[PDB]
RNA sequence: CCGAGCCUGGUGAUAGCUGGUUGUCCAAGAUGAAUCUUAGUUCAACUUUAAAUUUGCCCACAGAACCCAAAUCCCCUU
RNA sequence: ACCUCGGAGCAGAACCCAACCUCCGAGCAGUACAUGCUAAGACUUCACCAGUCAAAGCGAACCUUUGAUCCA
């Protein structure tokens, strides 16, 4: 009487652990809901996958979570916290490796 | 249900694009970007393509 | 050499001393013995041992890869597309330098083939030779060359060196005859007329910017000056050149070979050229 | 396929392959994505863009296609204005 | 010599002389052209702008103003092309750039505008 | 195949250069191809094994191998790996060095 | 020897099924997807050979989630 | 009775994991009509097919599940 339930796994999770070198555009982690939040130089897709916006080293950190005020449910959740409480989340950052360019001598006019 | 319809440019171009509108709803007139003209123009529903 | 001295020392070379070069003759593997016998490398039962596995491309019933991909016109009309063998100015200069192509005479497809500078396959829809700008910056040969296509830059290089380039069309039959005239002469047929370009190719060969062989010669000086201006070289007045006659020689649009007219029969056996005199034949071969 | 035809004794070409795949001389096979003309009204713009693309084949897919076509289809073709003339050869390829 | 109904003389009766097919503004002698086989090569065209008699005086002035960044300390306008493997095409690009410069002489910045406006706003102190 | 015409100045615009006269007094000789080019050819196997072959060698192929190793080690940084086919009179070097070896043989006057 | 005779021929029918598959010696070599498909096959994985050049495994620290255990992943060294 | 897809447990912590296994859900709708075009780099349901994400750029503006090929 139990049908369905034959769906395969989504192969989600972290694709780049901490310290892994990541080029711009590489997907860092795919998640179904926000297990890891985007940090510095990390973007978010429609499906909440984290990709590197710059070329660098992936780092995972814990930071205080302050949601966008337009996120009404999160704002209410915060409104219900006690005074000392601060929410925390796991964030993924890309520490950019190369400089974004150098000045070169082109012509000795 | 909804029906797929062919909005045809009122700008005289041969340009048409397919939209979805409820069968019970009135015939559609919609502003849309015409690539050939390179400007937003009116498109009018011409004929029903299919029922979806 | 020391090898020949070793021979002098060694026994006579005969049919009893001969051995194939080691590594040229792999041993033959046949299914006898423990290692190659028994199941003889065919597996165990199933279609693969029975020798009856399905055709190539069959995927066990799943819609095959080569059929589940949509049809697209990648190769539509491939056998009717015209093909032109490339002749880079690098290759042309190499041939001229090694003397396989004589620039002192007009260079046409026959001369290119005879010098082995290009290989034409009319049966594979080769319509002739296209000049290619590759090597233009080092081209330093004054040549009168006839080709089927020519890039603007290749024309520029040819003309800057003081030469002349004309794009001339050839139907498949005329192209075959031009590329290999001797077999045609052995066929014993009168030299046919060179057909005109198809309608799509007519504008190309009537355009002066392409140096088309059917283009108005009045417009050629203007086009040559335009190329000289565009590519920053001074147009040399070839009329003053001592080879101006050679640079000017151009076969008639209906002529396959420079000095032979349509309708002539080449008797190579006795070194003669039979020419028809019937008025109807002459009119036909002149039309 | 037919490894030895009954009239010539030659190997035959599977014309279903020729109708679907382009061979670049270097050994690559190009194809259209399946469904690129089907029910576009229900496909997102990104999916449509992915489907409208010309795509290379695997090594094993390419080997299969090479087996299924004869050497005529694997020759140099000097077409006049071939859009794939530049793609017919590989450059800066290390191993 | 053989001639058919499609011979060039018949096709274009007006132009029949052999010399008609071979009868022949930037001074290439005045320009100095150099080629660097730097992959694309490079072609450099340099010429003393002031003494370019083939360019009108007002045109020379307008060029010296608009394209002062391409003028060497010797007063010679230098311009290069490196967009082709063929020095022919590089030189063609350089010559076309010269022609375009002459024609226009005849007839990111947003932030710079804002910062200059702010400089002028700060421009208030008067001795 | 016609003998190449005499040119006033060498190398020829295509880059071709006749072998010097008299031939170099080296222990070995590298005969030109029937086209009058240096017989140095790129070769490829397995799609990744790049080789260069100096083919029409006469004399001390081992002296040629020593010379080639000396000439190529600075370029590679290591002594190149080679095969001397003394029978066929060829020298096969791992890696593509066709242009360098052609220039080197031209300098030596072959 | 008739739920459709016998003989010849097509015919060396076809058989994803059963059986068989002949010298010596050495070496490497073992448990997913689709499929009128699970007695089969194709792709993968594994496996063998040859070739190219350059990191591979092990691997501590750091690191990998909220909701509501054994361990695993990742990699400086070694 | 079931046959495709998806969510949860088995399968606690990267991924992955069956069943006549224990439960649940879907064959679209709402929206707009840039919900356009292009394009680095990536993910990928253990193959392929297919399916995802996406910087930069151009152009308007200021979106949240079902099915191939041929054939028409
Ligand atoms: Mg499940
Ligand atoms: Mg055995
Ligand atoms: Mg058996
Ligand atoms: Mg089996
Ligand atoms: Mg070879
Ligand atoms: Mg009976
Ligand atoms: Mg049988
Ligand atoms: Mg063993
Ligand atoms: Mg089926
Ligand atoms: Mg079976
Ligand atoms: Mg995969």
């Amino acid at each position: 009487k139990n049908l369905g339930g034959k769906s395969s796994g989504r192969r989600q999770g972290i694709k780049k652990m901490e310290g892994h070198y990541v080029h711009a555009g590489n997907i860092i982690a795919t998640q179904r809901h926000f297990r890891w939040h985007p940090g510095a130089h990390v973007g978010v897709g429609k499906n909440k996958c984290l990709y590197a916006l710059e070329e660098g080293i992936v780092r995972y950190t814990k930071e205080v979570y302050v949601p966008h005020p337009r996120n009404t449910e999160a704002v209410d959740l915060i409104t219900r916290l006690p005074k000392g409480a601060v929410l925390y989340k796991t964030f993924v950052h890309v520490v950019p490796a190369k400089p974004e360019g150098t000045f070169k001598l082109v012509a000795m006019l | 249900k909804n029906i797929l319809v062919r909005m045809v440019s009122e700008a005289g171009t041969g340009f048409c694009f397919n939209t979805k509108r409820n069968r019970l709803r009135e015939k559609l007139t919609l502003l849309h970007y015409d690539p050939v003209v390179k400007q937003r123009v009116l498109f009018v529903e011409k004929k029903k393509i299919r029922s979806l | 050499a020391r090898a020949l001295d070793l021979l002098r020392g060694l026994p006579r070379v005969s049919l009893a001393n001969l051995k194939p070069n080691p590594g040229s003759k792999k041993p033959e593997r046949r299914p006898r013995g423990r290692r190659r016998g028994r199941k003889c490398g065919r597996g165990h039962k199933g279609e693969r041992q029975r020798g009856t596995r399905p055709r190539l491309g069959f995927e066990g019933g799943q819609t095959p890869f080569y059929i589940r991909i949509p049809k697209y016109g990648f190769n539509e009309g491939h056998s009717f597309r015209r093909q032109y063998k490339p002749l880079s100015l690098n290759r042309l200069q190499y041939l001229i330098d090694l003397g396989r192509v004589d620039p002192s005479q007009p260079i046409d497809l026959t001369q290119l083939v005879n010098g082995r500078g290009v290989t034409i396959q009319p049966l594979k829809r080769d319509y002739g030779v296209q000049l290619v700008e590759e090597g233009a910056d080092t081209f330093t040969a004054k040549v009168n060359i006839e080709v089927q296509l020519a890039s603007e830059l290749a024309i520029a290089a040819i003309e800057k060196n003081g030469g002349v380039v004309t794009t001339a069309f050839y139907d498949p039959r005329s192209l075959d005859i031009v590329c290999k005239p001797v077999p045609f002469f052995l066929r014993g047929q009168p030299i046919p007329k060179r057909m005109l370009p198809p309608e799509e190719l007519v504008p190309y060969y009537t355009d002066a910017k392409n140096r088309g062989y059917l283009a108005d010669p009045a417009k050629f000086p203007e086009a040559r000056l335009e190329l000289a201006r565009k590519y920053g070289y001074i147009l040399p007045d070839i009329t003053k050149d001592e080879l101006f006659k050679m640079l000017c020689t151009r076969k008639d649009p209906r002529q396959i070979f420079f000095g032979l007219a349509p309708g002539w029969v080449v008797n190579m056996a006795d070194k003669k050229i039979l020419k028809p005199t019937d008025e109807n034949l002459l009119k036909y071969y002149t039309s | 396929l037919t490894y030895f035809s009954a009239r010539k004794g030659k190997r035959k070409t599977v014309k279903a392959v020729i109708d679907r795949f382009l061979r670049l001389h270097c050994g690559l096979w190009v194809r259209r994505k399946a469904g690129y003309k089907k029910k576009l009204w229900k496909k997102t713009p990104a999916r449509k863009k992915r489907l409208r693309e010309f795509v290379f084949c695997n090594k094993t897919q390419s080997k299969l296609l090479d087996k299924m076509t004869t050497s005529f289809w694997k020759r140099r073709n000097w077409y006049v204005d071939d859009p794939y003339q530049k793609y017919h050869d590989r450059t800066n390829l290390k191993v | 010599e053989f001639k058919s109904i499609y011979s060039l003389d018949k096709l274009y009766p007006e132009s029949q002389g052999s010399d008609t097919a071979w009868r022949v503004d930037i001074p290439l002698d005045r320009l100095t052209i150099s080629y660097c086989r730097s992959v694309n090569s490079k072609a450099e065209v340099r010429f003393h702008l002031a003494t370019a008699e083939w360019i009108a005086e007002p045109v020379r002035q307008k060029i010296a103003i608009t394209h002062k960044n391409k003028i060497n300390r010797l007063g010679e306008l230098i311009l290069t092309s490196e967009s082709s493997r063929y020095q022919f095409r590089n030189l063609a690009d350089c010559l076309q750039k010269i022609r375009d410069m002459i024609t226009e002489a005849s007839q990111k910045l947003h932030r710079i505008r804002i910062e200059n406006m702010n400089r002028e706003r700060l421009r208030q102190k008067r001795i | 195949i016609p003998d190449p015409p005499k040119h006033e100045h060498y190398p020829t615009p295509s880059g071709w250069q006749p072998p010097r006269d008299p031939p170099p007094n080296l222990p070995y000789f590298v005969r030109r191809s029937r086209m009058h080019n240096i017989p140095v050819y790129k070769d490829i196997t397995h799609g990744n094994r790049q080789m260069t072959v100096i083919r029409k060698v006469e004399g001390d192929i081992w002296a040629l191998q020593k010379d080639v190793e000396d000439f190529l080690s600075p370029l590679l940084g290591k002594t190149p790996v080679t095969q001397v086919n003394e029978v066929t009179g060829t020298l096969r070097i791992k890696g593509y060095f066709d242009q360098e070896l052609k220039a080197w043989l031209l300098e030596k006057g072959f």
